[PDB]
DNA sequence: CGTCCGTTCGCCCGTAAATTCAGA
DNA sequence: TCTGAATTTACGGGCGCAACTATGCCGGACG
RNA sequence: GGCAUAGUUG
């Protein structure tokens, strides 16, 4: 069944397979990050409580007072969204916070403090996030793109063979915190351990140990094992562990108990190895060249002398056993370094580093973090506690501790904030097993290492940056606290925060404008996961590892949308499914496989999670119950695709869409694209412009509908029920008694917003697509907004298109547009533009927006009303005179409409500064403003009134209904009915207390509109008055003007050839759009033919219809045709019946399909050719795609039959008329006497470098001369010049450009002299 | 190679122009260099007719008539 | 002191505005975008112009379609200099108010002012001298530059959304520089080789290449022509067909002679579309130029032989002949492509199960012990290889002899008129890789680590790649276009040296 | 509102300085 | 125990061209 | 009209 509006048009369906998971709202990153920041936690993990209780209680550096935290709450906003956008200001909500201060007297640490007091502090604002993900920064909407950043935790790198010039791989540890320094172990082509805090002199290892408070002999025994030499009777038996023996040689006859396990000088077996552990081998008689080398563990003492003999770590010679000989030392403990599997990095580093005590290593570290200073015991101690044990200036997240745990193979996952001497520890004792052989080093690219920040977390990592000052400032101030006077309201210092978060939401790296000119632009904006920004890469540094693809990008991160340019690759964009994890980690849906059968249970699994599993691919053939129907299926089980058995597979993908992402899922046929074509056509399809009338893809994928809804561009029903009234600029929709709250009554009204400036300049404008009196469902679109088609996404226009060259006019990516495409008005588009007018308090007098201009007459001044301010409705072009305004010297400086712009004012704001009297049109346009508030507010009351009394009559039918005399009294008087004693009359009661609370609130907020509209503006500082006006350009089409579709095929409008000229068929239909066959091999998008195959089979099925239905036929022959153009498919689920439309629905829905049937092509699960044929058969059309076609001028066949068909053709923003641009004269810079750059400054083309290069190549030394210095920076010569073009003598007096006498002043403003010597 | 031939030119201007301008300005300035401006990048950098093209003809001249 | 003359050299930069360090005098003197590299050795200029360039193939080879309201507002001076001798206006603002107004005679001095003066249109990669050339300005009616086909290989402009900038000589040195060094007409020869750069790119190619071919029979196969003329005649009212063996009599100019033309009339055995073209060539060159099948390269000979025997005007008139007839018998041929142009082996699915067959093989070979893990990933990365190549080989054999026409008796194999192969083998556009990968399998593919996989995409773009495919293939397109991006600066900085040292 | 003074994390290469061999 | 060569290490240079759109700002703090 | 940031075009 459907919900009667997927019942007006039903796009047919080629999916083979059948979806599990129903597509996610595409916007639930940034709702769901945002909403865990505002909204309360009791827990205090998230949102601003987190921030609140890490930073309160505050207290002083003495037992004074303290100002603890209570709760916080947000205000309502003070300016609607709407308003909001009008006016310029944010979109915010006053953050205010109940606080206590308690004073601790003489000796009250349990006792009852002097005085307590809770107030509601405020402290500054927080900009909220719209329904659509969007904010409202100063009057402009912005989107915070979420960050793919290195997740915190301890990290293992190789640095392979870009040191040493040897092929020695280093091993490198790093500890990257949330926000702390980071402290980096490494390696050297010596194979001495070293340590580096934060990037600094790189000092040894052991210094932080000792630093630690560890000695020598202990550091030793906590980083190596203990080899014990016995003196029991002579030659230093040794305490042999059987297993430390594999892998060396043995230099002297390792013999016991008369079997001579291994001979002189032959290394150790493995079988000797099984001999000596079933043998039960323990201590093993030495020679006395073995212990030369070695190295003592521990310090030793003798007992004449009473002081050290031999301390620990010095190679044993034999001058030291000889001297612990006769001390009666016998239990000697050695280091066990083995030269491949147990090195002695530590060892080195004892010996390499100067430091003894731990003193020593504070200084050092003192002198290296801070050079020059002078180092004292105290702030040495100091600096290294606060290093990374301290949990203001360290705090490793519970992510960092996640990771940390996890790459130490800790059995926990919670843990401490702060480092500690287990964890510095571990980590190099870790690095030290990577070093020996023992596993292996981390991929940073992996997406198990790299986490999700977002709009929440940055917002309050922000909030907590700001928090810092202000507990700061409390601190200093509870010291000079006048304690039994004060609440704390002058405490707490509002502008830091304030600054701070308005600092990260307006001029931020992140924190960016939104691309707005199409609903998929903003969808896919907002799901936008950049890898720079605060704490990540950037663009001239990362390189090569990060830019590529990983195979763990496999259901997270769309693999072909990415931007092209300076940045490929650290810009992706969310995938479909993916969600993020509780730590912030990617995780896309798999589902689960426990028996053979696939369960139909979904699992979301992170990237570490899958590594180790084995997932089978999303095109796997399955029958009913659930099986795999071959017995090796695709799967892969490590980053690896491979081929699995029938059993072995544990997880499979939920759906053929969850590799792409929002963008590349509406490229039909995108299994036939190259991976280049389909990320150039999914970039475009991002900038495609709003034409006059959305035109419902012919060939899509499915996800339009999905894109269109979650985008909020639409008017989506919030509860469903009867369409009641519908106007182009409102819909009221009267709810269904089921979904209707006991209560009020209870219908919707849905504002739509009509003709509005994007942020592009392109045109928003939602038109309802219901009728009256039509049943609506909940989840129903009842506005299509821009590039929308009863709720279906439809960015371009169908068109259609035949392949073949025609006379050079698409010669190599061209595009030839018939006239009868410009003049159906179908590529039009509507661009609104803003233009401000300031009126600024300056020296010599102020600005005034009167009509009495100089220099100009009256018909220039005729289309301005008696204020200057042009009338709403004049059709102004370039040149004229938009808003009068002068500045005292007086000077015209009227704002004037740009050359070559055209178009009509269709809305004109004034905002005035507070007391500075506004002129005769403002008070028009606010009286103008507050009738229509009133009328609106009295319209929406009076439909919610005509609804209450519905429900009111519709109540009083049952129990004493009255119908004869009920009309008799006034509607008014229905407190005195006469009715029985039930709860009927207490719903009654509360009928009229609602309407008495709907009365009141009206004449609130009657008087809150007119004291918000009449008020005045908080302007800048220093202008008067601001005018804004607002032209509506309408861009038809033009050579020039780029057209591209979906499948990365470009091309500029070449010649708009007249109709009679376009090749047409045999039925004498000219083609839309001549495009070039050339394009299709060398860039492998064989995608789009397909799609023109589908699109003429689809037109044609479109057709039949269009001819059934012109000439009346009966609705069993419609529907039966209909029903047969539904079934047609090879194993396709759709499965739509129409015995259940009752002559009605098939009637719209064949109206509908007039025009084409539209076709949903899944993105990888999409129409096969054999289906693309069959479906060409049922209509009057060939097979093959190709339809003879006559030439139009001539008249004469064209021979090999071309490719016609019908395509989606988009119209990019990217139009001639903003790119021509042309300049004689103009301005010129200030330093430099060169043009101006730019062309919105009338600025002058640059002949770079390269040029010059050019010119040189050839002989033209007199147009390289001209051009550098004439035209532009020798002022009198370039003066000289315009004087004899002007006097008809093209000749040039060369002179010196003023830009080498710049220069020669800025060297000459150094120590250098520079001079041009005499000739 | 040919940073190293073109930094190390008799004509310091060129090699300002090109990379290291305050290395090659500090050599230039404690030598007291002194440029000819005989080549393309000199000639372009003051402003006059380069001595390739039509303007080799003009450079012919200025040197016969020095 | 030292922060002001050159900030940050001794270290830690002071900033000033919000952690942004601060220019000093060497920065102001130094780098990308100091005074040198960006004030004196580069400068903008006025009289300039930038827009959208299109096709306008219907244009000589030394002249551009140049919009009007860019050289109204290019050529200004010249227009107040025009009304002002003229007398329509004593002052120069009554000529600006003219100009402004763009009243109906200022037109008029436009076009008398655009008479002869060259623009020099440049594209923004200049990376060689000829991305700058002078062309005569011709007035047009919209707002798009309309830049000459056979000059787009020497500018590598493609026509998807570029953009070209005009500037405009001044000086009388200026514009007879342009005229004499800088015309289109007289950059044929590329200054790097001596091969020419106005060589007829793709639909040119792709016209004279079907206009020049042959097929086993057809209307009017055989039939005796008494002239190039008399061909034309028969092709143009549906007689004869445009690629028929005829007999025609050809009356070919040879001047070994001490400069003298010298004609020899003989009967060639060609086609109908060999002689129409014949038609075109001008009088030195020999009949045998154009009695082969015209690709890419014989067309880049066929020009290369007219510059050297007859010179300079005569290669210019016959470049722009031969793009306006190859631009016609292009769209003549109606040369479009389908979903059926790309024929799919038949024996692709038995090698590729052969294949299959020969890897379980191996990897029961390698299970039991036999061979190592290298050994096996060399011999499975060369037995797919040869697989590949057999499947390749298979469909280029079935493109190249797809057609086997005959009808008056035995069958006859004759060269494919498949639109994918013409395309292919006439040079147009496409290669032997790209015609594989949309037909035949294309291939193994690499990690971004650089090494091969072992299972490659036994998938064509005619046949729907899966989603590991496609995701594989998004590994080996992703490379290169990191690479592309890393690359070209490389190559700037190489060419930007290679300037400075010479 | 009018005024008014103080964040490490890339790749490659050439070059000068610090360090380490390797003697007599 | 002095002294020169070779090695290693720290540090400063460099890292394509042209074009368009938008916002934020040029400073945060005492009378 | 200068810089920075972000996005985009070839
Ligand atoms: C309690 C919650 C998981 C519940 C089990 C843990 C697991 C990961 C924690 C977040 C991350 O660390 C990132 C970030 C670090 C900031 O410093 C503070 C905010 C953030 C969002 C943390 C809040 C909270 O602590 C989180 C969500
Ligand atoms: C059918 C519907 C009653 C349903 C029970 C009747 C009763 C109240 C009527 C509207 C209200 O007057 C408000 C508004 C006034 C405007 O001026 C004209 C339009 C509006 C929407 C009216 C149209 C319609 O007539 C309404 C919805
Ligand atoms: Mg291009």
């Amino acid at each position: 069944v459907y919900s009667y509006t997927e019942k007006k048009r039903i796009r047919k369906d080629f999916g083979k397979r059948p979806q599990v998971l129903d597509v996610p709202y595409l916007l639930s990153i940034q709702l769901d990050s945002f909403q865990k920041f505002i909204e309360q936690d009791p827990e205090g993990q998230y949102g601003l409580e987190a921030a609140f209780r890490s930073v309160f209680p505050i207290q002083s550096y003495s037992g004074n007072s303290e100002l603890q935290y209570v709760s916080y709450r947000l205000g309502e906003p003070v300016f609607d969204v709407q308003e909001c956008q009008i006016r310029g200001v944010t979109y915010s909500a006053p953050l205010r916070v109940k606080l206590r201060l308690v004073i601790y007297e003489r000796e009250a640490p349990e006792g009852t403090v002097k005085d307590i007091k809770e107030q509601e502090v405020y402290m500054g604002e927080i900009p909220l996030m719209t329904d659509n993900g969007t904010f409202v920064i100063n009057g402009t909407e912005r989107v915070i793109v979420s960050q793919l950043h290195r997740s915190p935790g301890v990290f293992f790198d190789s640095d392979k063979g870009k040191t040493h010039s040897s092929g020695k791989v280093l091993y490198n540890a790093r500890i990257i915190p949330y926000r702390g320094s980071w402290l980096d172990f490494e390696f050297d082509p010596k194979d001495n351990l070293f340590v580096r805090i934060d990037r600094r002199r790189k000092l040894p290892a052991t210094i932080i140990l000792r630093a630690l408070n560890y000695t020598t002999e202990q550091i030793l025994d906590l980083f190596f094992e203990k080899v014990i030499f016995e003196i029991r009777d002579n030659k230093l038996q040794m305490e042999l562990v059987p297993e430390r023996l594999r892998g060396e040689t043995a230099s002297f006859d390792i013999e016991a108990n008369g079997k001579v396990y291994v001979e002189k000088g032959r290394r150790i077996t493995a079988r000797h190895i099984r001999q000596l552990e079933k043998d039960d081998v323990k201590l093993i008689e030495v020679p006395v060249e073995y212990i030369a080398g070695k190295v003592v563990a521990k310090d030793y003492i003798d007992e004449s002398t009473g002081e050290l003999i031999c301390a620990a770590n010095m190679e044993l010679s034999l001058d030291l056993l000889a001297k612990l000989s006769q001390s009666g030392h016998k239990r000697i403990e050695t280091l066990f370094t083995n030269d491949l599997d147990h090195g002695p990095y530590i060892s080195e580093t004892l010996r390499v580093d100067p430091t003894n005590d731990r003193l020593s290593a504070l200084v050092e570290i003192y002198r290296m973090m801070r050079p020059g200073e002078p180092p004292t015991r105290e702030a040495a101690e100091s600096l290294f506690e606060n290093l990374f044990f301290s949990e203001d200036r360290y705090d490793l997240s519970a992510v960092g501790r996640m990771k940390f745990n996890r790459s130490l193979l800790r059995e926990e996952i919670e843990g401490s904030g702060i480092l500690s001497k287990d964890d510095i520890i571990d980590v190099m004792k870790k690095l030290i097993d990577i070093r020996n052989g023992k596993g292996e080093v981390d991929d940073i690219d992996h997406l198990g290492n790299r986490r999700i920040r977002s709009v929440g977390e940055m917002a309050e990592n922000q909030f907590r940056v700001g928090l810092v000052r202000v507990e700061r400032a409390v601190k200093e101030r509870l010291s000079l606290g006048d304690l039994d006077t004060l609440m704390p309201q002058d405490m707490i210092n509002a502008k830091p925060i304030s600054a701070a978060v308005k600092e990260f939401f307006g001029s931020s790296q992140l924190s960016q404008f939104m691309d707005q000119n199409n609903p998929l632009s903003e969808i896919t904006h907002k799901r936008r996961i950049s890898a720079l920004g605060p704490g990540g890469l950037t663009r001239e540094r990362a390189g090569f590892e990060v830019r590529d693809v990983h195979p763990t990008h496999y259901g997270r991160v769309c693999p072909i949308e990415t931007p092209e340019g300076p940045n490929i690759g650290l810009i992706n964009s969310l995938s479909v499914y993916a969600q993020t994890n509780e730590y912030g980690f990617l995780e896309t849906p798999y589902r689960k496989v426990t028996d053979g059968v696939v369960t139909d249970e979904i699992h979301y699994l992170s990237a570490i999670e899958e590594g180790n599993y084995v997932i089978a691919q999303a095109n796997s053939n399955l029958d009913e119950e659930g099986h795999f129907v071959e017995d090796l299926v695709t799967c892969r089980s490590k980053g690896e695709s491979s081929l699995f058995s029938r059993d072995q597979v544990d997880y499979m993908d939920v759906s053929t869409q969850q590799v792409v992402s929002v963008g590349a899922s509406l490229i039909p046929f995108l299994e036939h694209d190259d991976a280049n074509r389909a990320l150039m056509g999914a970039n475009m399809q991002r900038q495609a412009v709003p034409t006059l009338r959305a035109d419902k893809p012919l060939v899509g994928t499915g996800m339009e509908r999905a894109v269109a809804v979650d985008s909020g561009v639409t008017a989506v029903a919030k509860r469903g029920g009867v369409v009641q009234y519908v106007d182009a600029s409102r819909i009221v929709i009267k709810v269904n008694e089921d979904e209707m709250y006991p209560g009020e009554a209870g219908i919707d009204i849905y504002n739509l917003t009509k003709y509005t400036r994007s942020n592009q300049n392109t045109c928003i404008n939602q038109m309802p697509c219901v009728s009256l009196g039509e049943p609506v469902e909940r989840g129903d679109v009842l506005a299509d907004g821009p590039s929308t088609d009863l709720g279906e996404l439809a960015l371009g226009q169908n068109m259609r298109v035949a392949f073949m060259p025609w006379n050079g006019y698409n010669f190599e990516d061209s595009i030839l547009v018939s006239e009868r495409v410009v003049q159906e008005d179908r590529f039009t588009t509507i661009h609104i533009q803003e233009l401000a007018c300031v009126s600024r308090d300056t020296k010599l007098g102020p600005e005034e927006i009167t009509a009495d201009i100089p220099n100009v007459g009256e018909a220039a001044l005729s289309k301005l009303d008696e204020s200057g301010i042009v009338y709403i409705g004049a059709e102004v072009t370039g040149g004229d005179i938009l808003v009068g305004k002068v500045t005292p010297k007086v000077k015209d400086s009227s704002l004037r409409v740009p050359n070559g712009v055209s178009g009509t004012v269709i809305d004109v704001q004034v905002f005035t500064r507070d007391g500075v009297e506004k002129d005769k049109r403002a008070l028009e346009i606010e009286e103008m403003q507050l009738k229509q508030a009133k009328k609106d507010l009295s319209e929406e009351l009076q439909i919610l009134e005509a609804g209450l009394f519905s429900r009111i009559r519709a109540v009083l039918v049952a129990g004493g209904v009255e119908a004869e005399k009920l009309d008799k009294l006034p509607r008014d008087r229905w407190l005195e009915l006469g009715l029985t004693d039930e709860e009927k009359q207490n719903q009654l009661e509360q009928l009229a207390e609602q309407y008495d609370e709907l009365k009141h609130e009206f004449e609130k907020k009657l008087e809150a509109k007119r004291r918000k509209i009449t008020q005045g503006d908080d302007l800048a500082p220093g202008v008067l008055k601001i005018v804004k006006v607002y032209l509506a350009v309408k861009r038809r089409i033009q050579p020039g003007d780029k057209m591209a579709g979906r499948h990365g095929n470009k091309g500029v409008i070449s010649k708009i050839n007249p109709i009679e000229d376009m090749p047409y068929d045999e039925n004498g239909t000219p083609v839309d759009i001549v495009l070039n066959p050339l394009g299709v091999p060398s860039r492998m998008n064989i995608g789009q033919i397909l799609e023109t195959h589908l699109g003429m089979a689809a037109k044609g099925i479109g057709d039949k219809i269009n001819a059934m239905l012109k000439q009346q036929q009966e609705v069993a022959k419609l529907r039966e045709f209909i029903q047969r153009a539904y079934d047609l498919g090879a194993d396709v689920r759709q499965k739509v019946d129409l015995s259940t439309f009752s002559d009605e629905e098939v009637m719209r829905l064949a109206e509908n399909l007039r025009k084409g049937m539209p076709i949903a092509t899944p993105v990888f699960d999409g129409a096969k050719e054999a289906e693309i044929k069959e479906l060409l058969k049922l209509g009057d059309l060939p097979t093959s795609g190709q339809i003879r076609l006559y030439d139009g001028r001539t008249g004469e066949q064209f021979e090999r039959p071309v490719t016609v068909g019908y395509m989606y053709m988009l119209k990019l923003n990217h139009l001639v008329d903003d790119k021509m641009h042309a300049r004689s004269t103009g301005s010129y810079s200030l330093v430099t006497q060169q043009p101006l750059g730019g062309k919105a400054q009338f600025g002058g083309q640059r002949f770079g470098e390269m040029e010059v290069w050019a010119l040189e190549a050839y002989g033209a030394a007199y147009t390289l001369q001209e051009m550098l210095t004439v035209k532009s920076d020798d002022v009198n010569g370039r003066t000289k010049m315009y004087k004899n073009i002007v006097d008809g003598n093209h000749q040039m007096e060369p002179g010196m450009p003023e830009s080498f006498n710049v220069l020669l002043k800025e060297i000459r403003s150094l120590g250098i002299n520079i001079e041009l010597e005499d000739e | 190679g040919i940073t190293k031939a073109s930094l190390a030119t008799e004509s310091f201007i060129s090699a300002a122009s090109f990379q290291e301008t305050t290395r090659v300005l500090t050599e230039a300035a404690v030598a007291g260099k002194r440029d000819e401006l005989r080549g393309l990048k000199e000639n372009v950098i003051v402003g006059r007719l380069i001595p390739a093209g039509t303007g080799y003809a003009y450079h012919q001249d200025r040197m016969r008539r020095r | 002191v030292d922060a002001l003359l050159d900030n940050g050299r001794r270290g830690r930069a002071i900033t000033g505005s919000n952690k942004r360090p601060l220019k000093s005098l060497a920065d102001m003197i130094k780098g990308k975008q100091g005074r040198f590299r960006q004030n004196l050795l580069g400068k903008r200029v006025d009289y300039s112009g930038r827009s959208v360039i299109t096709v306008g193939p219907y244009l000589r080879l030394h002249q551009c379609g140049l919009p009007k309201k860019m050289a109204l507002e290019l050529f200004k001076p010249f227009i107040y200099g025009k009304l002002e001798l003229r007398g329509l206006a004593t002052t120069i603002k009554a000529a600006k108010k003219m100009v402004e107004r763009e009243e109906a005679v200022v037109w008029d001095i436009l076009d008398e002012v655009i008479r002869e003066h060259p623009v020099l249109l440049n594209r923004a990669p200049t990376l060689h001298r000829l991305g700058i050339q002078a062309f005569e300005p011709v007035l047009i009616e919209g707002k798009a530059i309309q830049l000459h086909p056979l000059v787009c290989a020497a500018y590598n402009a493609d026509f998807d959304g570029d953009q070209m900038a005009v500037h405009v000589p001044l000086t009388l040195e200026a514009q007879l520089e342009a005229r004499a060094l800088m015309m289109s007409t007289n950059n044929i020869l590329s200054p790097a080789n001596g091969e020419p750069i106005i060589v007829p790119s793709q639909d040119v190619v792709l016209g004279l290449y079907y206009m020049t071919r042959d097929c086993v029979n057809a209307k009017g196969e055989g039939m005796v022509l008494t002239g190039p003329k008399e061909a034309e005649r028969l092709y143009r009212s549906g007689l004869a067909s445009l690629h028929a063996r005829v007999k025609v009599r050809i009356t070919e100019y040879e001047k070994d002679a001490n400069g003298e033309l010298v004609a020899k009339t003989s009967l060639k055995d060609t086609t109908v579309g060999r002689a129409i073209l014949w038609m075109i060539v001008p009088k030195g060159l020999p009949y045998s130029i154009v009695n082969q099948a015209l690709g890419k390269k014989a067309i880049s000979k066929m020009l290369n032989t007219c510059y050297r025997i007859l010179g300079l005007k005569p290669t210019v008139i016959f470049a722009d002949q031969i793009m306006y007839t190859g631009f016609a018998y292009a769209a003549r041929s109606g040369a479009s492509v389908g979903i059926d142009d790309m024929v799919i082996p038949e024996k692709k699915h038995e090698i590729i199960s052969e294949a299959e067959a020969e890897v379980a093989e191996i990897q029961e070979q390698f299970q039991s012990g036999l061979v190592t893990a290298g050994e096996r990933y060399n011999k499975v990365i060369d037995i797919w290889a040869a697989a590949n190549d057999r499947v390749s080989k298979a469909m280029m054999d079935n493109l190249q002899t797809e057609t086997v026409i005959n009808r008056d008796g035995q069958e006859e194999k004759q060269v494919s008129f498949n639109s994918i192969y013409m395309m292919a083998d006439s040079g147009a556009r496409g290669s032997a890789a790209q015609i594989r990968q949309l037909a035949g399998m294309r291939g193994l593919m690499a990690k971004p680590d650089g090494s091969i996989i072992e299972t490659p995409i036994t998938a064509n773009f005619r046949e729907g790649l899966n989603v590991l495919q496609y995701f594989i293939s998004t590994h080996g397109a992703r490379k290169g276009l990191a690479d592309t991006a890393l690359k070209t600066a490389n190559s700037g900085y190489l060419t930007r040296r290679l300037v400075d040292v010479a």
